[PDB]
């Protein structure tokens, strides 16, 4: 019940977001490296 | 007056050892003093102003005296190119024996004048020593002149009025057509009577300079506006500086660009060109009323500038009130055109070498520029901390009613956002294409880089005739307006000297020009960041809106709100010092490995390898430190050996201001506890007791002094590694 | 070029005119 | 004025200069800065809670 | 390149010091 | 002697008395606040400047406002 | 020292002999009856006072501030009452008529030897 | 001068020494080691690599270069990443305040920082998409800016 | 904190478990050099991988854990 506010924190969103979009570059970089055009 | 601060009595009661630290440090601030009036104050700074002016003139006979009398000048002028120019001599009673083996040059053991001063003094037209000293004598006697009148406008009846230090109307009047015009003018008449034929063989000494004329006719028929036989038969090609041969007999012909031989502009292009610049300050000399009544009253030119669009305040009125009555704005201002003529100065004497064998020895070359920049940055801070002086101490926002002062105050807020803001933006956009170019580099792969091409430098240089880019505009393109505009004039003798990659005139372009010239511009809003904030915040912050009563350089507030370390208007100077000698920094470290690439000659040596921070610390400080730090070794030592040891000297400097600016005072004020503790109580020595009480240095000081070591520690080694560095590479 | 200057003008600037120099300031402070 | 108004200050050196207030305390007992007035945001002591005079207290609707 | 010259200079800045001296004491 | 001033802000809340450590402020009755108190600094003779006072001053602005000003025996708080 | 500054003599009185501690550092012995301290600073000898009075009840204690002429002074208590406490015998010193907000710009007080406050 | 990159001589000459001189590395390993699959996927990485910049301006060092005046046959390379990053942090930066001018106006605002309101959060974190015509349609209406916030003295 | 280091050295048996080259690094010591941390294939940064013998590549360890192993009888 608390347990979702405690995952509402500023750092544990802030990693579970960070964690995502960090994520989005290195999935976004293994698949298209070397992305120097567009 | 009864100990000490003969001036201030609230530091002569003072037990401590404060008092002389204090009546140092506000000893030249005549603006707080026990009952120094603007007439006591303008007839002492008037004073001192000659007491400086001296000091000036005793330097310069300085180094006309011992380049007269330990120089090895006249051998010089032999052989420019050869022969390094020596500095005075040594006198160590600590050179043993293996030291005076690396400083011997003939039977002088001197040091090599690493200042360019042989080069100004060769293309003045001094060719002999004789020269030197009757100019040595020239400025003893000019120093006795200045100390005189500052002893003299001290003397009680000749301290001249304030309504005469009031007459800001008219020293424009004069400064504008007497100092800057008239001497100009009568610097053209050195350059036509001396530098002229000396450079074109004839010795024009103090003899024939009445009875040689520089043209062989001249001013009997040349009232009629003749003009052009004083332009008639250049200097053209085939000659060297200092013969006759080859040269022709015009004086003030502009042909632009370099001598083919020395690398310098041609004498006859500064005798123009004094004569020019006197002309045209003569003509702004005659701006201002007087007791004549023929000129503007700058009441009536700042009064007049109030726009009718309504959006810059109720105008400029109250600005000419807050310069007369003020002197910190008038100071900074001042600060401000020197900084900027500095900066003007030091980008100017590369890129158009104006003495004779300069760009040929590549040190003397390299420390006239990072001088000039350093001192450039210095006065820059200087303005601005007058700024500050100005908005703390001097400022009346009654006077300046809705001024356009109080305007700038009023969006200080707007202002100190943005600046912020494009010094975040160019802190992101170099840090980041530098670390993301030295990682990439880093990993395998100097291609996958981010070099962005720094067109607009590159359109500007096709802009000036560089036609190595492929834009063809204005002068980079022979068929355009300006090229047609120009094309007996000065043009074919200029775009020789800009297409040539020899000369250090408009460089040739990577996208090192792009990441540094980030870099500078990041230096240059982070310090006025700095600088404007406690500048603009000087006088109340929402802080402390107090900041205005406790002058300049108050340490703090304690601990209360929060903490208030560094809130002054003297904090924003204390910080961008830092930032100063860093932005400055940047410059040198960039100027000067730009041109360890061209005077090595592998440019592409920067370009490759200046885009990424590995760049710099590997190609420029890991290995142009090399011959630096060979200055001896234990297999002996050379001539460099001096540099070498005043670079690990000026780390101890740089190191120890890190002790008083990191570490604060309590400790130590708690510590100087123990240290009188253990000399009252220990036999032998409490005899010998202190009459100022030991007192560790208080915290505006102790920043001030460790920013001092920062300053002497950072300056020093880079004034040692530019001259070891080059000199190593080099003579 | 008179030579033998250096070797009496470096010490007595040098070294000993900072020491009456420490004594005419440091009494100085007490004048 | 009145208890509870939200009320913009115009005095320069106060840390919510230009921005509203609600009124907590109005004293009628000849005190120079009888009107206690608290804030949503706190200045640098922790202390939303100050007081003012009548001059510097400017009301809305 | 001489050696009285270098005399004669040390008597300007000789006098040049008294005024030195002349003008610090009364500022 | 450091100069400290007490505006008229002085709600009379006595945290500057008990947090001063010198008893330089002492409490006055003044009849211009509720609580008919308003500090007073007379002996700043005694005064460190340590601001202690400007830290526990719960006033809008710090009615109590400590000016550095000359710096005597007492003042500059050595020990010996 | 003792030949040329001024040392501080905190008397006092108890009951029990306790234990406090010295601005000189570690534990006195706290002599029950009635003691003299002679201290060096001002603010060693209120920080005492602190340390004894925030613990217990200490009170008839005042420093008598030797000065090396000879003579005493009465600090701390001054008047048999506490600082805080509001007794009504303290002339009040050092106030102006307002806050910050009409405090004088320092470029009136130029040239001038006042204050910035001082209206 | 700026050389289009497929035919710089001393570009090729970068891609011969990369090439070759990573595959002095894969002259370890046998034909079935997963080192030297590895390198064939790292050679696959080398000429994919090159090639994909065959519409740069590698000039003099090889080394591909960029165009910042958005000429329109360089607009690949800087100004559609720029106009897709300023929409990016356009969409970050209308979350942020269309995210605060809800939690302005809560119960306890200081907690709705620390705890983030994920219903209220992740309400405008995807709603903040069309954020040109929605802070061109908030600056009509006076409600973007403001007005006599706070300043210090002066 | 015990957690904590027995997740540390739970993680350096692991990474000289699945990782290291340390079955190689035992046949001879004074050749391969010791490597558990075998660097993921991103832009780059494979080449961290260090060709440090034992028919695997990845970045080497100076932490000393193989001789620790060796030591331990770790076969
Ligand atoms: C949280 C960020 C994030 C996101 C958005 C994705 C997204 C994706 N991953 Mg992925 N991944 C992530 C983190 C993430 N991953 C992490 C942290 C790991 C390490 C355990 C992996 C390991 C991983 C593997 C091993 C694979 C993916 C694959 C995929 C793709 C499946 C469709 C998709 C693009 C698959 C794919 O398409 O690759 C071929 C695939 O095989 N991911
Ligand atoms: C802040 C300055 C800055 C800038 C402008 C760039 C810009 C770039 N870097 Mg980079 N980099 C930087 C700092 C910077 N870097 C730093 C400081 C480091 C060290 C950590 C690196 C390390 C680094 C590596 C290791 C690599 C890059 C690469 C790149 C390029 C492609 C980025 C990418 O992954 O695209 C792919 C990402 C996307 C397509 C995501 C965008 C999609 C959006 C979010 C979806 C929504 C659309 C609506 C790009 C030119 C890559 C490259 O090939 O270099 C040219 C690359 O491999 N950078
Ligand atoms: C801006 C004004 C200015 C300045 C700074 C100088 C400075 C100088 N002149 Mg000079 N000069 C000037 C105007 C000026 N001149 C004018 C207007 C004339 C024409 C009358 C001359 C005519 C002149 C002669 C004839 C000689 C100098 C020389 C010199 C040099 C040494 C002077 C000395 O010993 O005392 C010195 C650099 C001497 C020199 O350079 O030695 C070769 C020298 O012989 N000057
Ligand atoms: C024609 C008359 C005349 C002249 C020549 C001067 C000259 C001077 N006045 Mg002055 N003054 C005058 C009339 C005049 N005044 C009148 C009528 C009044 C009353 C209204 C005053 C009131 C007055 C005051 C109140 C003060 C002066 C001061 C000064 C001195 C300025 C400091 C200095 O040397 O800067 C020299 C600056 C330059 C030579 C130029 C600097 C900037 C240029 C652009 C750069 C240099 C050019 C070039 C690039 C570099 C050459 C260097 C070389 C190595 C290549 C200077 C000697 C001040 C002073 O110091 O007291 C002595 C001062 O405080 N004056
Ligand atoms: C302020 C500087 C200055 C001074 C003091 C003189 C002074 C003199 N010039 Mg002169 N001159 C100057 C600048 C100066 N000139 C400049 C800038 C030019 C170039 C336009 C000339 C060009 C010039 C010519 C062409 C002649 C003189 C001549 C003379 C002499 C007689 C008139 C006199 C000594 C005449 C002479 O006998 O030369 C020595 C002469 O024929 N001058
Ligand atoms: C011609 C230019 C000029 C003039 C007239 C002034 C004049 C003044 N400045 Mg100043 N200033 C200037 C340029 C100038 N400044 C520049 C260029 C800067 C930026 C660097 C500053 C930064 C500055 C600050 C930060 C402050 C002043 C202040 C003052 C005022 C009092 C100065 C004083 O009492 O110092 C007394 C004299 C000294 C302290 C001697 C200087 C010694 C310095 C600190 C270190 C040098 C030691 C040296 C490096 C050691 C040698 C060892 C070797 C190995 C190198 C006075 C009106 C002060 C003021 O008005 O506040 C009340 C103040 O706080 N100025
Ligand atoms: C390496 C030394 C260093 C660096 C990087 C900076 C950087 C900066 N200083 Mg600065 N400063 C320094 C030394 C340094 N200073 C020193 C010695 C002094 C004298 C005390 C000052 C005094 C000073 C003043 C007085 C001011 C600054 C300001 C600034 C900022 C300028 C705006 C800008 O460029 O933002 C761009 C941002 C950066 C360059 C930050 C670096 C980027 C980081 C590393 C990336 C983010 C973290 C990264 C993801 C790693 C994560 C860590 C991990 C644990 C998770 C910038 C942060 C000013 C300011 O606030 O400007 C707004 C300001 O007023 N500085
Ligand atoms: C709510 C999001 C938000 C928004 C819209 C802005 C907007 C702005 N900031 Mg900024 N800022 C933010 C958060 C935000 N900031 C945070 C969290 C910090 C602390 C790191 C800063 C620190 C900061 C400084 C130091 C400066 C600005 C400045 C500015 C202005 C110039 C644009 C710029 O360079 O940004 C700057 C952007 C950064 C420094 C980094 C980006 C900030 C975060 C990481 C991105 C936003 C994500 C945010 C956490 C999302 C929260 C909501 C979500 C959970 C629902 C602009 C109005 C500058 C200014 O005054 O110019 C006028 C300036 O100098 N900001
Ligand atoms: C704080 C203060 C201050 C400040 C200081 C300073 C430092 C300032 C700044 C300023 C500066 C530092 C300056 C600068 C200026 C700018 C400029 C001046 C720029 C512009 C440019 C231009 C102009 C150029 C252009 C051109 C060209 C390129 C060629 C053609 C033509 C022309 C010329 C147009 C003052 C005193 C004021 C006031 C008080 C306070
Ligand atoms: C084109 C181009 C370019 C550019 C340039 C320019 C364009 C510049 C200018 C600049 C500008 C033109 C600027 C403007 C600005 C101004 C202002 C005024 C601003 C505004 C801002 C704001 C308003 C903000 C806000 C916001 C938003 C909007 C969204 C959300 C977030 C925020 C809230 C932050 C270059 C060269 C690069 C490249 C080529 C092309
Ligand atoms: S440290 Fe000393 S100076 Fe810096 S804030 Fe705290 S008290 Fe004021
Ligand atoms: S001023 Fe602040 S501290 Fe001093 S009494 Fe009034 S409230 Fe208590
Ligand atoms: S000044 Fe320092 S000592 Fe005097 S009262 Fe304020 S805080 Fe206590």
């Amino acid at each position: 019940m608390n347990l979702k506010k405690y995952l509402s924190t500023a750092p544990v969103v802030a990693t579970l977001w960070l964690f995502l979009t960090a994520g989005i570059l290195i999935e976004l970089n293994r698949f298209f490296p070397d992305s120097l055009f567009y | 007056a009864t100990k000490f601060p003969k001036f201030s009595q609230a530091l002569a009661s003072d037990p401590t050892t404060r008092r002389i630290w204090y009546g140092i440090a506000t000893a030249h601030d005549f603006e707080s003093h026990d009952g120094m009036t603007e007439e006591n104050l303008y007839q002492k700074i008037f004073a001192s102003h000659f007491g400086h002016l001296a000091i000036i003139f005793l330097w310069t006979s300085g180094n006309l005296f011992h380049v007269a009398w330990q120089g090895n000048f006249e051998q010089w002028v032999a052989n420019p190119l050869k022969t390094k120019p020596l500095a005075h001599a040594i006198w160590d009673p600590h050179f043993g024996q293996a030291a005076l083996k690396a400083f011997t040059r003939g039977d002088t053991v001197a040091n090599i004048s690493y200042s360019g001063v042989y080069h100004w003094w060769y293309t003045i037209g001094i060719r002999n020593n004789v020269e030197l000293y009757t100019g040595a004598l020239g400025l003893l006697v000019l120093s006795a002149v200045f100390l005189l009148a500052g002893w003299l406008h001290i003397q009680p009846k000749f301290k001249p009025s304030l309504s005469w230090f009031k007459n800001n109307e008219s020293r424009l009047n004069h400064h504008l057509a007497g100092l800057f015009g008239v001497s100009s003018l009568a610097w053209t008449g050195h350059l036509v009577h001396v530098a002229i034929p000396a450079s074109r063989g004839q010795h024009v000494g103090w003899d024939n300079f009445i009875m040689t004329p520089p043209h062989p006719a001249g001013l009997q028929p040349f009232f009629t506006g003749n003009w052009s036989v004083y332009a008639q038969s250049p200097d053209s090609m085939q000659h060297v500086f200092g013969t006759s041969q080859g040269a022709g007999t015009a004086i003030l012909t502009f042909l632009g660009g370099f001598h083919p031989q020395t690398q310098s502009l041609w004498l006859t292009d500064m005798a123009h060109h004094h004569l020019a610049i006197a002309v045209i300050f003569i003509v702004a000399g005659h701006m201002y009323r007087t007791n004549f009544g023929i000129g503007h009253n700058l009441k009536t030119i700042l009064e007049a500038h109030r726009p009718p669009s309504g959006r810059l305040g109720k105008g400029h009125i109250g600005i000419y009130q807050t310069l007369t009555n003020s002197l910190h704005f008038q100071l900074g201002l001042a600060l401000a055109s020197l900084s900027v003529v500095t900066s003007l100065v030091a980008q100017h004497m590369y890129a158009m070498p104006p003495y004779a064998y300069m760009a040929f020895d590549y040190v003397t070359q390299s420390a006239l520029y990072t001088h000039h920049q350093y001192i450039a940055g210095l006065l820059i801070v200087g303005a601005f901390a007058h700024g500050a002086i100005f908005f703390i101490r001097d400022y009346d926002p009654e006077q300046n009613q809705d001024n356009v002062l109080a305007r700038m105050l009023a969006h200080k807020e707007a202002v100190i956002s943005h600046l912020s803001w494009v010094s975040l933006f160019l802190g992101f956009h170099t840090l980041g294409l530098y670390v993301h170019n030295d990682v990439v580099v880093a990993f395998g792969n100097p291609e996958k880089q981010i070099l962005i091409e720094p067109i607009f430098a590159q359109w500007i240089q096709a802009t000036s005739g560089k036609m190595l880019y492929g834009f063809q505009v204005l002068l980079s393109s022979s068929t355009s307006n300006a090229s047609v505009a120009a094309q007996q004039l000065w043009l074919p003798g200029w775009l020789e000297a800009v297409n040539n990659e020899s000369n250090s005139l408009f460089l040739t372009i990577g996208p090192g020009d792009f990441l540094v010239h980030h870099a500078i511009a990041l230096g240059l809003h982070t310090t006025t960041l700095i600088l404007v904030k406690g500048a603009l915040d000087a006088r109340g912050s929402k802080l402390m809106p107090d900041k205005k009563d406790f002058g300049y350089s108050f340490p703090c507030d304690g601990p209360g709100r929060g903490g208030t370390c560094d809130i002054s208007a003297w904090d924003a100077f204390y910080l961008a010092m830092f930032w100063m000698l860093n932005t400055i920094g940047w410059v040198t470290f960039y100027w000067h490995w730009k041109h360890l690439s061209l005077w090595q000659g592998n440019v592409a040596q920067f370009n490759e390898s200046s885009t990424y921070l590995m760049g710099w610390l590997r190609d420029y400080l890991w290995l142009n430190s090399s011959p630096l730090i060979n200055g001896y070794n234990p297999y002996g030592m050379n001539s460099l050996a001096v540099w070498s040891w005043m670079f690990l000297f000026a780390h101890l400097v740089w190191a120890t201001g890190f002790m008083f600016l990191i570490s604060w005072r309590g400790y130590w004020q708690e510590l100087i506890e123990t240290l009188a503790w253990a000399h009252e109580r220990t036999p032998l020595a409490n005899l010998i007791r202190w009459k100022d009480k030991p007192v560790a240095l208080s915290i505006v000081q102790a920043r001030l002094v460790g920013l001092v070591h920062f300053t002497v520690g950072y300056i020093l080694t880079y004034a040692a590694f530019v001259i070891a560095s080059t000199a190593g590479k080099f003579s | 070029s008179a030579s033998y200057l250096p070797s009496i003008l470096v010490p007595t600037v040098g070294l000993i005119l900072p020491f009456a120099s420490m004594a005419i300031l440091f009494i100085a402070i007490e004048k | 004025i009145k208890k509870g108004s939200l009320v913009k200050i115009l005095r320069p050196e106060s840390f919510w200069y230009n921005e509203v207030g609600t009124v907590v305390n109005v004293e009628t007992s000849k005190v120079l800065y009888p009107v206690l007035v608290r804030f949503d945001k706190v200045n640098y002591s922790g202390l939303n809670s100050t007081n003012f005079s009548l001059d510097e207290l400017v009301e809305i609707k | 390149i001489t050696d009285n010259q270098v005399f004669v200079a040390l008597i300007m800045a000789l006098v040049c010091g008294y005024l030195a001296v002349k003008l610090a004491k009364q500022l | 002697a450091h100069t400290v001033k007490i505006y008229d802000n002085c709600i009379g809340c006595t945290q500057c008395v008990r947090a001063c450590p010198l008893d330089v402020l002492e409490m006055v009755p003044w009849d211009g606040c509720k609580a008919g108190q308003m500090a007073s600094a007379p002996r700043t003779e005694d005064c460190v400047g340590c601001k202690r006072c400007e830290t526990a001053c719960p006033t809008d602005f710090l009615s109590i406002r400590v000016y550095l000003g000359g710096e005597t025996t007492r003042s500059m708080g050595l020990a010996y | 020292c003792a030949e040329t500054e001024e040392k501080y003599a905190m008397t006092w009185s108890s009951d029990q002999q306790h234990i406090f501690e010295m601005p000189t550092g570690g534990a006195a012995v706290m002599n029950s009856g009635d003691n003299l301290l002679y201290l060096a600073r001002k603010e060693q000898a209120l920080a005492l006072a602190t340390q004894l009075r925030t613990q217990f009840k200490i009170q008839d204690y005042k420093i008598y501030r030797i000065f090396p002429s000879g003579e005493v002074q009465y600090l701390h208590p001054k008047d048999g009452v506490l600082p805080y406490q509001v007794n009504k015998g303290r002339e009040q010193v050092g106030r102006v008529k307002s806050t910050i907000g009409k405090n004088v710009n320092p470029a009136q007080v130029k040239f001038t030897s006042k204050a910035t406050y001082d209206r | 001068v700026l050389t289009p990159c497929q035919q710089s001589e001393a570009f090729h000459k970068r891609e011969i020494n990369e090439v070759r001189t990573l595959e002095n590395r894969q002259a370890n390993y046998e034909a079935n080691s997963p080192s030297y699959l590895a390198l064939q996927s790292q050679i696959d990485q080398v000429h994919k690599r090159f090639d994909k910049y065959g519409t740069l301006l590698c000039g003099q060092d090889g080394l591909p270069h960029l165009i910042t005046d958005g000429d329109w046959r360089h607009a690949r390379e800087f100004t559609i990443p720029a106009l897709l990053f300023l929409y990016i942090t356009g969409w970050i930066g209308w979350v942020g305040r269309s995210y605060l001018k809800y939690t302005k106006e809560t119960k306890n605002p200081t907690e709705q920082e620390i705890i983030l309101d994920v219903p209220m959060a992740l309400k405008y974190m995807l709603s903040g998409f069309l954020w040109p015509l929605s802070a061109w349609q908030e600056y009509r209406s006076g409600q973007l800016l403001a007005k006599e916030d706070e300043i210090t003295v002066s | 904190q015990l957690a904590i280091i027995f997740i540390w050295l739970s993680g350096m048996y692991f990474h000289g478990a699945r990782f290291s080259n340390y079955v190689a690094w035992l046949s001879n010591p004074t050749g391969i050099k010791p490597s558990a941390q075998v660097v993921w294939p991103i832009v780059g940064q494979q080449i961290l991988n260090a060709d440090v013998g034992g028919g695997m590549q990845g970045i080497q360890i100076t932490s000393g854990l193989f001789q620790l192993w060796r030591a331990s009888g770790i076969v």
